[PDB]
């Protein structure tokens, strides 16, 4: 079968496939709540293994783990005003929800607003953090980073709440949930899995705060300003009543108690086995836990696993699909704790993953709206976005995706609470998330109110619109496992070296004071280039019937995003990585952070460092376009 | 409104 | 043609090459001595790329490094006997030769005699060098490891000498060299390659001693002897001059002084490419530099560097000799400073070599003498010696190598001065070293009597002997690439594991007492097994022409040694990674030597540290198991 | 003995 036959059979299942049903039946009240762990979690566990086996797929399995979280226990979790002497004056809320792995302290001191608390919001502030109590709003970063943040400064506690504005919510009571954990993973087996062949050793994250958070209504919130002074800036658009700082004879006082909880969780699997290659796998993944019931957070992409293994299935066992790698579909748990189930996973497997799971496609929060069709991803996966945006349409418009020429320069990068970060930046598979999407957050996000009534009644178009989903992630399977080229673009890095290389320009001038130079690296760039054109020129000429010279070239494909993944640092302690994509002082975004403050000349800026950084960065991506060029004789 | 079972659905004190 | 054909043809040009002619040619003055980077070293360079060129070699090509060496200079290297007042009673000697990366310095303190200066001989000593000199014979482990335990138990300076027992040389004032750099590569870029691009970042290796250390002459440790008191236990079998500790009015002085050079390096290549997989290969190496005329150490593995270059090249060009697989031939420069060329490429071409060079054969020393035939290497590489000994016959008897049934139970790991230690150790390439040795060490390496006339006349059979070992390497290369199975045996690891799991099992009662448990250590020893015997039954059952499913198969096997690298820690600050043969608290033996202080009780064992090992032990071993048995979902 | 012009051949002060 072509292209063109498996394109009309997706459409076909697609068309008489019930998406809203099975969002309809996720929502019903065996699931729900499904906190991680939880009797509920485990529930729709079975049910989606039962699924699984329903559907026939090649292979049905399961993984436990057991984890550490840190979760609210039965003590007080308060936050009160008292005058400068530490009596009462009044309480402001008990929260229904809290903030996993925050610091279980008591605190008290003045309370700051920090906008949303990104770096640059602490920068611009007049009022310093310095030993008081942070207000921010949720949005824009992670509770994680804002909380990181605060306490990089030495804030004492933090709070969090919604502002109507950003988040029109009719109920000001609403409570809210979320984690701070600076990562992903269980926070207590940094860098390796939790199983039980551990022994659970000592060992503890550096994502971990050492300062206390929570989150409260915004009626709360509201009770505090009304004990605050100062306008807060009108660009940060906030309500009216927002207030940037405590009264001067007022404090108030944050209370948090949790426990650290042993919790077993469960991933569920299945697998359809490819017809050629059945070794070599894409991924296909969604949260299935959430704190409340959940409807967005996890419900619509679990429907989606569950459909598209279904399809999937009714494909190869019915219509004569055969693809020639695998699709693996992954339920995972401890998601709402930082894509839990999934780091634990990849630590757990490394060894089988390599050079072997070529893609990840992640399905959480892909129905939210229907204005914007936004996506993140490795850049490899750019060109089969492109063309999978030409040729579906829009649910609501009858229009194609691909409106915009210029869109792959506006992508945003993958961040920490997106469970295909880690698949991305740890284990350097290429990986892809995307939704329908307003350009407000879904409101009713980690909150009781993330219904399927609320959901449906905000998007009346929802079956259609996940059947639109459904579509996207089906191309990309399809063109991922069908085809003998893999549609991996390995020339989409060629501009993101490009970007870097010209940021890095703009401090010709440091680096001249240094006695250092930009050759290498400028030379580096080009060795891609040419390796990248080569490469192409490989494929245009190889017998495409001729298997092992195909897969020779495919192989050197499914290297190149692993050759980005830094060969010097130590997974555990740094485990994102990418060298583009990760988290730590061996990236490139990190390498110019560092040379940026040698303008600022405060004493901020590590030479030493910078030297290292830039030897490796250049190394790195040397040593990338020298693989990707053919054997060791061959490179110049 | 969530089940008056709701607690099942939850690893954190109800 | 078959391997019977491919035997003989080797045995004939064997028959007809001329070793001694060639180790006579690398003896002449243009070569000698050839310090690395010396004029003398780039013209050995020059000659042997220039023949490589003669053989019509698939592809003939260089690398060039900057590395820094500290080297003697133009001051005062002495050492002195002098009053407690610091007085001269006596120079004793102005050596000639050095130790490279010695601290440049000048000491003063008692003489402590440590034998070798292995652990255990400072363990035993009566005497305590906290604060003073020790003077230790060369041999049994490196001069850096000796430097070290010295520099760990606090004292000041190293003294070297070659006593007359264990070295029976007439000349008494022979100097020597060597290097402390407790590891390989250049210490000033540890885990990164000595290249222009890296432009030389501020980094230093944690090998590099802190304290002075220094070669002298038998006659000078003789001079100093008659200055000590205390006979030297008959068990350490020195010479009946020795003595233990200077007498209580004199101490003596060791100035030593060298500089920081940055030298040029070249490493020299060649390639057979192969006919069917020429993208994987075989490495065979040998060092090109040395302190002196180097014959033994050099000038022996050059020649047979050369001649196996030139013979496989005739085979191929000539007799129809089609590898399936590559074979590069390198000849590496600095190996005499610690195999600085070998680990410069290794670091410099990661990316390039994962996966695909495959082994790594060494032919530094291989003729020392003629009574043993011994070797170091993978287990991987076991069954492949075992089948090459009982075929290839002893140069002086006739008879075939292959006399000891239980000889594999005998073999020494690779140490830190052997080439092939970083290939195994550092980038997980199965490697072999082997010789024709005495029980005697040979007694001229490192000084200015290895020529070519002292190697003959100490072994007539020169000739027969190097065509010997050239006969052993040529049938390695020939199993490794000529067939449609590797010659790597697996199923070697199971009686490494069934050791190290036997071994730790003596301290089940230490394991009990924490509230730990061996069951998951002993389960993945089994699942390692289990998955052994059913990738040997997946080659018993392969249509061996189909090249698809021998290509599978063999992928699994060229995996196992690389698996066995720690994934845990900083391949730049733990370079050998390798649990079984590495060096640092991730390996096996590590984990054992901690927990063995428990029952020594003296608050020397870290528990936090051995609860941290175990549990990555453990995975380590289960995730290369679960690895090697197939695909993810057919993990049990 | 080694030759006379040893020194082309050492790196270390001759
Ligand atoms: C693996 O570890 C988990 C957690 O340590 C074990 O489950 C716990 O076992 C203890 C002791 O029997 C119980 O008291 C707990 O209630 C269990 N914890 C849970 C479910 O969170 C489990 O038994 C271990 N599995 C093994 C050794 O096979
Ligand atoms: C600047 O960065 C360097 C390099 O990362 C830091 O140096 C390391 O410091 C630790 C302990 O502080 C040592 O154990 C490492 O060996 C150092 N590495 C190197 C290459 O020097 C240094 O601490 C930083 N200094 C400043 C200004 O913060
Ligand atoms: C690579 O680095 C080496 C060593 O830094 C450079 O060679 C040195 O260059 C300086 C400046 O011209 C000379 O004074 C030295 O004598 C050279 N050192 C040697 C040979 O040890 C070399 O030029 C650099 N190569 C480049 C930038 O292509
Ligand atoms: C025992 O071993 C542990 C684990 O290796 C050592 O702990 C580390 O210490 C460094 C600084 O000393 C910290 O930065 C690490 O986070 C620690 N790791 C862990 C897991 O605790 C410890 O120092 C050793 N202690 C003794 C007895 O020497
Ligand atoms: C403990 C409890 O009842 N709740 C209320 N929530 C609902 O979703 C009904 C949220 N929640 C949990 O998810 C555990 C806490
Ligand atoms: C500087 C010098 O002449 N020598 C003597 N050596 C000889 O081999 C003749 C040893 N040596 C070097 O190898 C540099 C020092
Ligand atoms: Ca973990
Ligand atoms: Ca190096």
């Amino acid at each position: 079968l072509y292209w063109d036959d498996l394109k009309r059979k997706l459409s076909e299942k697609l068309d008489s496939t019930d998406f809203t049903g099975t969002i309809k039946l996720l929502n019903e009240n065996s699931y729900v709540p499904r906190e991680a762990g939880s009797q509920k979690d485990e529930n729709l566990a079975l049910y989606v293994e039962n699924q699984f086996r329903e559907f026939k797929l090649s292979k049905v399995w399961r993984d436990q783990h057991f984890v550490k979280i840190q979760v609210k226990d039965s003590a007080q979790n308060s936050v009160i005003i008292v005058d400068k002497n530490g009596r009462l004056v009044y309480l402001v809320e008990n929260p229904g929800g809290y903030v996993a792995y925050s610091k279980a302290a008591t605190v008290t001191g003045k309370l700051v607003h920090a906008n949303f608390g990104t770096k640059k919001d602490f920068e611009d502030l007049y009022t310093p953090v310095n030993g008081s109590i942070v207000i921010v709003r949720a949005g824009k970063i992670t509770f994680a980073e804002k909380v990181a943040n605060a306490e990089s400064l030495n804030a004492i506690g933090v709070l969090i709440y919604m502002d109507q504005t950003k988040f029109p919510i009719v109920n000001a009571e609403l409570s809210f949930f979320g984690h701070a954990h600076l990562g992903t993973g269980d926070p207590y087996t940094p860098g390796f899995p939790s199983f039980n062949h551990t022994q659970f050793p000592p060992s503890r994250s550096s994502g971990l705060p050492n300062i206390p958070v929570q989150t409260i209504s915004r009626a709360a919130a509201e009770k505090l300003f009304g004990n605050m002074e100062g306008d807060c800036p009108s660009d940060w658009k906030t309500d009216s009543t927002c207030r940037m700082v405590t009264s001067e004879s007022k404090n108030v006082k944050l209370t948090v108690s949790n426990v650290l909880k042993e919790i077993k969780i469960l991933n569920i699997f299945g697998v359809i086995k490819g017809f050629v290659e059945p070794d070599h796998y894409v991924v296909v993944g969604a949260q299935r836990d959430a704190w409340g019931p959940g409807a967005a957070k996890s419900g619509v992409g679990t429907a989606l696993l569950l459909k598209l293994a279904q399809m999937f299935s009714d494909m190869v066992l019915k219509d004569g699909f055969q693809p020639s790698r695998s699709i693996i579909f992954a339920s995972w748990s401890a998601g709402d704790f930082g894509s839990v189930g999934a780091t634990e996973w990849l630590e757990g497997y490394l060894s089988s993953l390599h050079l072997k799971a070529f893609t990840y496609i992640n399905l959480d929060k892909a129905v939210l709206g229907t204005s914007n069709f936004k996506v993140s991803a490795s850049p490899l996966l750019y060109t089969l976005i492109e063309k999978t945006m030409q040729n579906v349409k829009h649910p609501v418009t009858g229009q194609f995706l691909y409106q915009d020429s210029n869109w792959a320069s506006k992508v945003e990068k993958l961040t920490l609470d997106n469970a295909a970060f880690p698949f991305l930046a740890y284990s350097g598979i290429p990986a892809v998330s995307f939704c329908f999407c307003e350009d407000t957050d879904y409101p009713y996000l980690g909150t009781t109110m993330d219904t399927y009534k609320e959901l449906i009644e905000r998007i009346p178009e929802l079956n259609k619109v996940a059947r639109a989903a459904a579509e996207v992630a089906g191309q990309f399977v399809i063109k991922l496992t069908h085809d003998v080229e893999l549609n991996l673009d390995y020339e989409r890095y060629n501009s993101q070296l490009l970007s870097f290389v010209r940021d890095l320009n703009q401090y010709r001038a440091d680096i001249k004071e240094m006695g250092l130079s930009l050759q290498w690296l400028y030379s580096a760039r080009g060795d891609f280039f040419r390796a990248t054109s080569r490469l192409t020129t490989d494929f245009g000429n190889a017998e495409k019937t001729d298997r092992f010279v195909m897969k020779k070239l495919n192989d050197r494909v499914m290297r190149v995003e692993y050759h980005f993944l830094s060969p010097y640092v130590s997974p555990k302690e740094s485990p994102f990585r990418h060298v583009f994509w990760g988290s730590g002082s061996h990236t490139l975004p990190a390498l110019l952070e560092n040379l940026k403050l040698r303008k600022q000349n405060n004493g901020a800026f590590n030479e030493t460092l910078f030297r290292n950084q830039l030897a490796l960065a250049t190394w790195t991506i040397q040593g990338a376009a020298n693989a990707l060029s053919g054997d060791v004789w061959d490179i110049d | 409104a969530c089940p008056p079972d709701a607690h099942l659905g939850c690893i954190s004190w109800c």
